[PDB]
């Protein structure tokens, strides 16, 4: 998680829609925070399915 | 060469690679595959091996040339 | 598992068994034709459904018929 | 002489020799596959380049499958 | 995105709910349902 | 199931995770000479002298080899046994089931799938709408 | 192993991804579920009807709610010819400042979508004038959807579950649907029109607060009960009446005026009220025809058994036992009859509009005709598709011995080959005359075109009253017995049929002749795939036991020469392209002829539609100009979403070509490499699928490729239809 | 009556365009001959001849004379192809006569096809034109 | 020579012989009598 | 003229009544 969370703000920081506002690092974080939240939901739904 | 020349060259790199994908898979899997392991006895130019195994439609090496011609047209 | 059915118009020339790639079909003794044998399908659990037997059948309409039923791992022909 | 200012000739000569060349590349995938069905003898092809190409078809095609999906998404 | 209509705060929350929260719950619950024993 | 494996350099077309989870298939044959055969999973391997043991992913791959072992060699290998191998160690012997090749008629074989009527003498689907049975079943 | 799908044990132990796909497509095929009885088939169908009805009511409520909330309905009724009707608000976080400014249109303060469904013209004509009335209609339809959602649950309860004999009571259902659902509902709609819609058209607000106090007529119901029905027609609205005000207004509630209101360019609401009341009386009388419980009336079995002649053998014997036992026969009769009348809705709403100022909203009438013809195109193909499902499943050759159904099977070779003849006879010549006209126009000689005046359809325009063609017959001749009968429609009808400012009976020429024969080619060939799908459904010479394999199966193998697309489902699948091609031809014809009628340049159509290049250049290339400039490097406008949708529909239509041209075992061998790649990739092989990844089945991507073809067909044309019309007139 | 049409001799759009008719063939007055021939037709708003196919003998040359000329020749092609196909199916090898044409038998049939309507009426009366439906290979319904 | 006559009497050659003769009629009719839209 | 904030919010509370009855119908039809 620490490895995947660390580079994931990178694409939205430098290439996201907020990259030319004053909230470039904020909009890069919320993009990657919401990506991890889907990613942990993809993990936990997989584990409920695969090991039952 | 600008940004539009970058994008259309990678389109050309894409569509050549698919035409390379269809035709090389038709050469390598001409004899056999995990789907139909006896395609060498069926020939080069056969339709299929029936609706079985889910459907073995266009498994022959002829049909990769058939699909590669469209992707050559597209490329 | 598919259903492989053999009908009474069989002439027993064994072409469905030789066309079978999954060892589904075999020749059993019978009294209804000159060759005195009818095709049988004891191993339709291994039936992929590819209908090579129906291609090899010379009678009209067909003496062997493959009906695509429920799909298993063996009938879908998966190595995975 | 005077080819480069005839924009019709420059467009047609590029296009015709594109299409002729693309058609012949697809025929390479054809007669590559016809060789494998008909003229490929495994007795004299043991551990050579062609036997080893057949021994990692899933390595070649799936990476070629990947680079087509990569290029299609990124062009 | 603005609005002169009343309850203009409602498309502020319903668009990311129908857009995101409704499919992530439904396809989340469908993925458990279609893949359970 | 005793037998040395044929001399093969390895391939990507062989066993996947199905072989160690659901089932795999073993073909066992006896060869007179050290000969080259085309693997049904891609590539060419060499038959060992004597008994050979080859594990394959599908029953079709074993029978594609057994078809090749019976018609693509100057001495025909007509003694190949085909097994279904389970991860629990139990082995089900498949082909040939009665020890006789199935294109030859053998006594003691019972008829399965025979229906004693024509293919046009099947009943209509309207008569069996909610019985759940197909026109070829009942 | 898996509990999905619960209705199929053959699919429940499928280890692959085909289980998920086939669980979706066999979900509504209730007859083939495991353990399905006959009465529980009808009871699950009955509650599915209740659920579908409430989805319609929620869809109408959502249309009513969003016009009341985010629309400009009170702003639009004060100038219906100028204000663009707003469908709903756009809330898209992807919008930049260009697209916010582009879609902030129709006098709104936010990005909005312009309504092209025509509901504003519909709501204003039926008396609605405030957003409170539309909101009250939406909340009531939420309640009306609740009363139908609960009723489906209630009729699934074992106390209120209806018996099989109740579902078989055809005489009671036909009496109650005709006298009730067709009759009372038309009587109640005429009741709404005379009470609410006609006085609100005449400036008098009639609502729920005061409709019991004011009467629709000053004379009351006493002329109705005394037989003096002409009081309700006296003092109609004159030609100087303004919709929504009392200036020039009459007092009549039921007129018989014939043609159009002059300002709105639609039918008189008093004619519309009189039409609904007249058909209500006829429908209530028609719902007293069948014998339900009082001895009088007809038995439907008795009528069908008596109707037999010498040329059809047994005639209509045991058709009551065939239709009432087959749900697919009833569905195929229902989809065909809805398919006819939805086309009739399309062909009558453009020529006889009934909603106020809808004849001036050109993009609405464009979108309304094309939507109803595309729906009717679906309903006609599915009628024949379910006609084939009936022959596979529900047809008994023993009970239908020598009746009209079996004799269609008996001469099915003469039916298909003559349909094959008519299609070839039409298509060799309609294409033959267009390609002739294209070449001679290309060769500098457009006078060498073979141009046929459509004399037979111009004659019918004359027999309804159009004297433009010089035929003096029936209604164009003022001295005939049809003209001199003293019909009260005739001064209003003859004024509307000869004005030329409407679309009532448009002037037709050689371009109209040639495209009706393409339409005739389109209807016959689409039928030809469908009757051959219906009658070879049971079997054919290549596959006699096709009824054993069912309706929707892939093939019979490559043996016997090859059996690709041999199922009756595949002739549904092939006729879907031909239906879209027919609908592509007729809606191109409707749009291009109306583009010249609305702009006044009728000579653009009449001199370029005779050859396909004028169709290609003056219609497809010319009218797509403002569409494809919906966005450009120099900005955006309100056609930016239609420009994106136009290219979206090109992508979906072309993606369907992949599933229709490339076939299965190419992709199954491709997936097997991808399956190998996942299994041998570290950090990813720890993730494993539960369902084995397989290719889509042979039937499935024929459906999936067709669905992409159809969604790609429709979203392409609806973008082009709207942006070319709203870019030119809107 | 065709009041929406005009004769091309009195059609003003035809008259301004018949003076610029392009020569289709090597004759330099081909467009002037076409201007004289197309003047007798019925023209629309832009001076092109609109043909009338309803059955009027005034416009019999529009469709009926093309109809009589087509159906004679197309009935001739259909009859001599039918009569060749019946003649070759009585031979030892009827299959080879279609891929390898018995050309003197074909010329003999083709020249005799000028009396195809009296021959098709005669074969219909004799019953050899139409086969009985119970004597035909038929699909299994 | 006899087998050359059989080759000239094949279905491809004779349909190319007939269509050339048919196009020979139609071109030579439209060269001396062009522009026949009606009779 | 325009709808109010309490009218839009009341319609959503009324819309929970078809939301609950469609849930009851869907689970009844699944049975
Ligand atoms: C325009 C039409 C179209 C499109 C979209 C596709 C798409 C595809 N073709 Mg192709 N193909 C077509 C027509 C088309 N085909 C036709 C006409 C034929 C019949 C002859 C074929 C036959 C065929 C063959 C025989 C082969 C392909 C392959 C492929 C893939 C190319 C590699 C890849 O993944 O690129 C990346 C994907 C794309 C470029 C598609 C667009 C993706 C968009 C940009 C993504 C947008 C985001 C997404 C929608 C967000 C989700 C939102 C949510 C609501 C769902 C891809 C899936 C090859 C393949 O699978 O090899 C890998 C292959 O071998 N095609
Ligand atoms: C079926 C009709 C229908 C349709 C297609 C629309 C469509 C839309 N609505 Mg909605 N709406 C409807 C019913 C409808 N509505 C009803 C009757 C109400 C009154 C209570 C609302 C209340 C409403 C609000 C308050 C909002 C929307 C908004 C919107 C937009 C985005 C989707 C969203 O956030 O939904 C949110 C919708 C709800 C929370 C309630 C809708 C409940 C309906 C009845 C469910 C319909 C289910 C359907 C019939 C079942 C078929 C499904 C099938 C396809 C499988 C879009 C224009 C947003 C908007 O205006 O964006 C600018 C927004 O903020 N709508
Ligand atoms: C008078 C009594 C009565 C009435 C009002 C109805 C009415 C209804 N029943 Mg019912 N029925 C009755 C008694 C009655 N039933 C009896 C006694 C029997 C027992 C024998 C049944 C047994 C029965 C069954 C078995 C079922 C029905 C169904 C239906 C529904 C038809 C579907 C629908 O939405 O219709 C809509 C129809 C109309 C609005 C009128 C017809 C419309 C046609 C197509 C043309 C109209 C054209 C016009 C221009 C449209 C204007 C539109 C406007 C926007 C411009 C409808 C609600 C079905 C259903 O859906 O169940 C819930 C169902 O399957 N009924
Ligand atoms: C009154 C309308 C009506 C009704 C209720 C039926 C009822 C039936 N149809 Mg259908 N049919 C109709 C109209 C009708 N149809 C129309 C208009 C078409 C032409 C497009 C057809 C053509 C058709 C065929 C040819 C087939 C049926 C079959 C079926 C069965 C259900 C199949 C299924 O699970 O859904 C369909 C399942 C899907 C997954 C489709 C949903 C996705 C679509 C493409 C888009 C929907 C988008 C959605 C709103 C979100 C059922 C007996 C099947 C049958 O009985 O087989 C013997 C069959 O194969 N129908
Ligand atoms: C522009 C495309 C187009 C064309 C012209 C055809 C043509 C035709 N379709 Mg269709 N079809 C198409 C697209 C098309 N279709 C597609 C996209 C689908 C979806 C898969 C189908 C589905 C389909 C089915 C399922 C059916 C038809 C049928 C037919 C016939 C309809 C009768 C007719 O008009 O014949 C007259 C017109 C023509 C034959 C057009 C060709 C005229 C040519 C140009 C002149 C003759 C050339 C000559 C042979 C010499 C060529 C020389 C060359 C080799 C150098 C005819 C063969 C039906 C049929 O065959 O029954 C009769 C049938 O059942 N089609
Ligand atoms: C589709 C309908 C239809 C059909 C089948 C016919 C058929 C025919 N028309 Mg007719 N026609 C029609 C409607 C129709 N017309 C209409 C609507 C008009 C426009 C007013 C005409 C105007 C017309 C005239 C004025 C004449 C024909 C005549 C003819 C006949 C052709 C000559 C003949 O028999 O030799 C083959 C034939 C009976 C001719 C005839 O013999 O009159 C009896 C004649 O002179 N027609
Ligand atoms: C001379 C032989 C001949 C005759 C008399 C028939 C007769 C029939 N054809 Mg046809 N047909 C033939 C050739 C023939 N056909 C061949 C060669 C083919 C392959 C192209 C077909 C394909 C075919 C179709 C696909 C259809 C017909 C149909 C029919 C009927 C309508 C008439 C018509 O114009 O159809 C139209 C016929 C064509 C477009 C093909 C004609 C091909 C050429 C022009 C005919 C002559 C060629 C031959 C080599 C001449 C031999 C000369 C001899 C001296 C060597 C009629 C029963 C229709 C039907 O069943 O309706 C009841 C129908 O659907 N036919
Ligand atoms: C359905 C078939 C159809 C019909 C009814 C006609 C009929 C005719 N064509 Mg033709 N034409 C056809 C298809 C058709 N064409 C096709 C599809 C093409 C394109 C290859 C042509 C291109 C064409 C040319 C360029 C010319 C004809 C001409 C004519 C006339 C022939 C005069 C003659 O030989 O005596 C007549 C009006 C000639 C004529 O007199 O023009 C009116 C002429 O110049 N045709
Ligand atoms: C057909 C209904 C005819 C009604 C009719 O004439 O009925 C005549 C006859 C019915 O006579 P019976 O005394 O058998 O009738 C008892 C009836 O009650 C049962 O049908 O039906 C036939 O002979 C069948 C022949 C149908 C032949 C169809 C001809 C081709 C029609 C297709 C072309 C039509 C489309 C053109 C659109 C412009
Ligand atoms: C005592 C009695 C009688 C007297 C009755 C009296 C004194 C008054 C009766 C009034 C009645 C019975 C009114 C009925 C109204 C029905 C309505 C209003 C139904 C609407 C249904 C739908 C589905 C509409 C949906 C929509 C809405 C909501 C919109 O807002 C617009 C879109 C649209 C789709 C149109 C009579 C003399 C008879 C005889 C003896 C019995
Ligand atoms: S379908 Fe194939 S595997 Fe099954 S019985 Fe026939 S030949 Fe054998
Ligand atoms: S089914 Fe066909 S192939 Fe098999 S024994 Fe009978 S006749 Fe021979
Ligand atoms: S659908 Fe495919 S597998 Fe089936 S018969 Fe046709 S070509 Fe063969």
């Amino acid at each position: 998680g620490m490895a995947h969370g660390y580079f994931l703000i990178g694409p939205w920081t430098l290439l996201g829609p907020l990259r030319d506002s004053e909230y470039q690092y904020i909009g890069g974080l919320i993009g990657a925070l919401a990506l991890i939240l889907v990613a942990t939901a993809a993990l936990s739904s997989y584990g409920l399915v695969t090991f039952q | 060469l600008g940004t539009a020349d970058f994008m259309v060259h990678h389109i050309h790199a894409f569509t050549i690679h698919v035409t390379a994908l269809i035709l090389l898979k038709g050469v390598l899997y001409a004899r056999s595959s995990r789907l139909v392991p006896d395609k060498a006895n069926l020939g080069f130019r056969f339709p299929c091996d029936g609706p079985g195994r889910g459907g073995t439609c266009q498994v022959s090496g002829w049909d990769h040339v058939f699909l590669g011609l469209f992707w050559m047209y597209n490329s | 598992s598919h259903s492989v059915k053999i009908y009474d118009t069989c002439i027993g020339c064994t072409q469905c068994v030789r066309a079978c790639p999954l060892d589904v079909l075999e020749m059993v003794p019978w009294d209804g034709c000159k060759a005195a044998q009818i095709a049988s399908s004891p191993r339709t659990e291994d039936c992929v459904g590819c209908k090579r037997c129906e291609t090899a059948c010379p009678t009209d309409f067909l003496s062997i018929r493959v009906y695509l039923g429920a799909e298993t791992t063996r009938s879908m022909g998966l190595a995975y | 002489p005077y080819q480069a200012i005839d924009y019709a000739t420059q467009l047609s000569l590029f296009t015709h020799h594109m299409w002729i060349g693309g058609f012949l590349i697809v025929g390479a995938g054809a007669h590559g596959a016809i060789f494998m069905v008909r003229d490929y003898d495994p007795a004299k092809n043991v551990n050579n380049l062609l036997d080893r190409m057949l021994r990692h078809r899933d390595a070649i095609i799936s990476h070629l499958n990947w680079v087509c999906i990569f290029l299609g998404f990124h062009s | 995105m603005d609005g002169s209509y009343a309850a203009s705060y409602l498309p502020w929350i319903l668009i990311p709910m129908v857009g995101w929260l409704f499919p992530a719950v439904t396809m989340g619950l469908l993925f458990i349902h279609i893949e359970s024993e | 199931l005793s037998g040395q494996p044929p001399k093969f350099g390895g391939s990507t077309g062989g066993l996947l995770s199905k072989a160690n989870r659901e089932e795999k298939y073993a073909i066992t044959w006896t060869s007179a000479s050290e000969q080259v055969f085309e693997m049904p999973t891609g590539g060419a391997a060499i038959m060992n002298e004597g008994e050979n043991l080859l594990y394959l992913a599908r029953k079709e791959q074993c029978l594609a080899l057994g078809t090749q072992l019976r018609t693509k060699f100057k001495p025909k290998i007509q003694d190949y046994k085909i097994y279904r191998v389970y991860p629990s160690g139990e082995v089900q012997y498949l082909h040939p089931a009665d020890g006789v090749f199935p294109e030859k008629v053998n006594e003691g074989r019972e008829a399965q799938g025979t229906k004693t009527r024509r293919i046009g003498q099947n009943p209509e689907p309207v008569t069996i709408k909610f019985s759940g049975k197909a026109p070829y079943e009942v | 192993a898996t509990k999905f799908p619960k209705f199929s044990q053959d699919l429940a132990q499928d280890p692959t991804t085909r289980r998920i796909w086939y669980g979706i497509a066999t979900a509504h095929d209730f007859e083939t579920h495991d353990g399905m009885t006959e009465e529980n088939l009808y009871q699950k169908i009955f509650a599915s009807h209740f659920g579908h009805i409430a989805i319609i009511f929620l869809w109408t409520s959502g249309t009513l709610f969003h016009v009341a909330w985010q629309g400009n309905f009170e702003q639009w009724i004060k100038d219906p010819l100028n204000i663009r009707p707003i469908a709903h608000a756009i809330w898209d976080p992807h919008f930049g400042e260009g697209a916010v400014n582009a879609f902030t249109q129709a006098g709104a303060s936010n990005p909005v979508n312009i309504a092209y469904s025509g509901v504003y013209h519909w709501f204003y004509t039926i008396g609605m004038t405030t957003n409170q009335e539309l909101y009250s209609g939406a909340v009531f339809l939420l309640v009306l959807a609740s009363l139908f959602l609960f009723a489906g649950w209630l009729h699934l309860q074992p106390k209120f579950r209806p018996s099989l004999a109740w579902f078989k009571n055809a005489e009671s259902r036909l009496n109650h649907h005709l006298a009730g659902l067709f009759g009372v509902s038309s009587l109640a709609w005429a009741g709404h029109l005379v009470h609410v819609a006609i006085p609100e058209a005449r400036g008098q607000h009639v609502g729920w607060d005061n409709f019991l106090s004011t009467p629709p007529h000053p004379a009351g119901l006493m002329p109705f009960f005394t037989g003096n029905w002409g009081v309700y027609a006296a003092d109609p609205d004159t030609a100087g009446h303004i919709f929504g005000t009392s200036e020039g207004a009459g007092t009549a509630i039921l007129t018989f005026l014939g043609g159009f209101h002059p300002q709105t360019e639609s039918l008189w609401l008093t004619d519309i009220a009189h039409h609904h009341l007249a058909i209500a009386v006829i429908f209530i009388i028609a719902g007293h025809m069948y014998r339900t419980n009082w001895g009088i009336g007809h038995s439907i079995k008795e009528i069908l058994n008596a109707h037999k002649g010498p040329l059809t053998g047994a005639g209509h014997t045991n058709l009551y036992d065939t239709i009432n036992n087959s749900l697919h026969f009833q569905l195929g009769l229902a989809l065909a009859s809805l398919g006819v009348i939805t086309s009739l809705v399309a062909q009558h709403m453009y020529s006889l509009p009934s909603y106020a100022f809808i004849a001036q909203d050109h993009t609405t009438q464009a979108a309304l005709y094309t939507h109803h013809q595309y729906i009717a195109g679906f309903l006609m193909v599915g009628a024949f598709a379910h006609g084939a499902i009936f022959f596979v499943r529900d047809y008994d050759p023993v009970a239908n011995k020598d009746n009209v159904l079996a004799r269609m099977l008996e001469h099915k070779e003469a039916l298909i080959s003559h349909l094959s003849w008519v299609s070839l006879f039409l298509g060799f010549h309609t294409l033959g005359l267009y390609v002739h006209n294209d070449v001679v126009v290309a060769f500098g000689t457009p006078e060498k075109q073979i141009l046929i005046e459509p004399v037979f359809a111009q004659w019918i325009q004359a027999t309804s009253g159009k004297a433009l063609y010089g035929f003096d017959v029936l209604l164009s001749n003022p001295d005939s017995i049809a003209s001199t009968t003293g019909a009260a429609w005739l001064p209003g009808w003859l004024d509307a049929i000869n004005s030329g400012t409407n679309s009532l009976f448009l002037t037709i020429g050689p371009g109209d002749f040639l495209v009706h024969h393409a339409i005739a080619l389109g209807l016959h060939t689409t039928a030809l795939i469908l009757i051959k799908g219906a009658l070879d459904a049971r079997g054919s010479k290549l596959m006699p036991d096709k009824k054993d394999f069912g309706y929707s199966f892939p093939c019979d193998g490559p043996g016997r020469g090859g059996t690709c697309d041999i199922s009756a489902w595949d002739a549904f699948y092939l006729a879907m392209f031909w239906m879209l091609n027919t609908l592509g031809w007729l809606t191109f014809y409707w749009h291009w002829k109306h583009l010249g009628v609305w702009s006044g340049n009728v000579a653009q159509f009449n001199e370029n539609s005779t050859y396909l290049m004028g169709w290609f250049r003056d219609y497809l290339w010319a009218n797509s100009a403002q569409l494809i400039n919906g966005y450009n490097p120099y900005g955006v406008n309100n056609l930016s979403v239609w420009a994106w949708m136009f290219l979206f529909g090109h992508l979906v239509w072309a993606t369907g070509f992949m599933f229709l041209i490339s076939w299965r075992g190419y992709w199954q061998e491709l997936i097997e490499t991808i399956v190998w790649a996942h299994e041998r990739t570290p950090l990813a092989n720890l993730v494993r699928w539960k369902d084995k990844p397989v290719a889509l089945s042979i039937v499935q991507a024929r459906l999936v490729g067709l669905a992409h073809f159809t969604v790609g067909y429709v979203l392409t044309y609806a973008a082009f239809l709207i942006a070319s019309t709203a870019g030119k007139f809107g | 009556d065709f009041a929406n049409l005009t004769p091309c001799s009195e059609n003003p759009a035809y008259l301004a365009k018949s003076k610029n008719f392009l020569n289709t063939t090597n004759d330099p007055n081909s467009g002037k001959i076409r201007a004289e021939r197309y003047a007798s037709a019925l023209c629309g708003p832009e001076g092109y001849p609109h043909l009338i196919v309803d059955g009027r003998f005034t416009h019999a040359g529009d469709f009926l004379i093309p109809s009589i000329l087509f159906l004679y020749i197309a009935g001739w092609i259909g009859w001599v192809g039918r009569s060749y196909l019946i003649e070759i199916r009585e031979s030892k090898n009827p299959e080879m006569q279609e891929v390898v044409i018995n050309v003197p038998l074909a010329i003999k049939k083709m020249l005799g096809g000028f009396l195809w309507p009296l021959a098709a009426v005669g074969e219909y009366t004799s019953g050899k034109l139409v086969m009985k439906d119970s004597e035909i290979p038929t699909s299994p319904r | 020579m006899d087998g050359l006559k059989s080759f000239l009497s094949t279905a491809p050659v004779m349909i190319m012989a007939l269509l050339t003769f048919t196009a020979g009629i139609l071109i030579e009719f439209n060269r001396f009598y062009p522009d026949l839209l009606f009779h | 003229m325009a709808l109010s904030d309490t009218q839009i919010l009341a319609a959503l509370v009324v819309a929970l009544l078809p939301a609950f009855l469609a849930f009851r119908l869907s689970t009844e039809l699944y049975k």
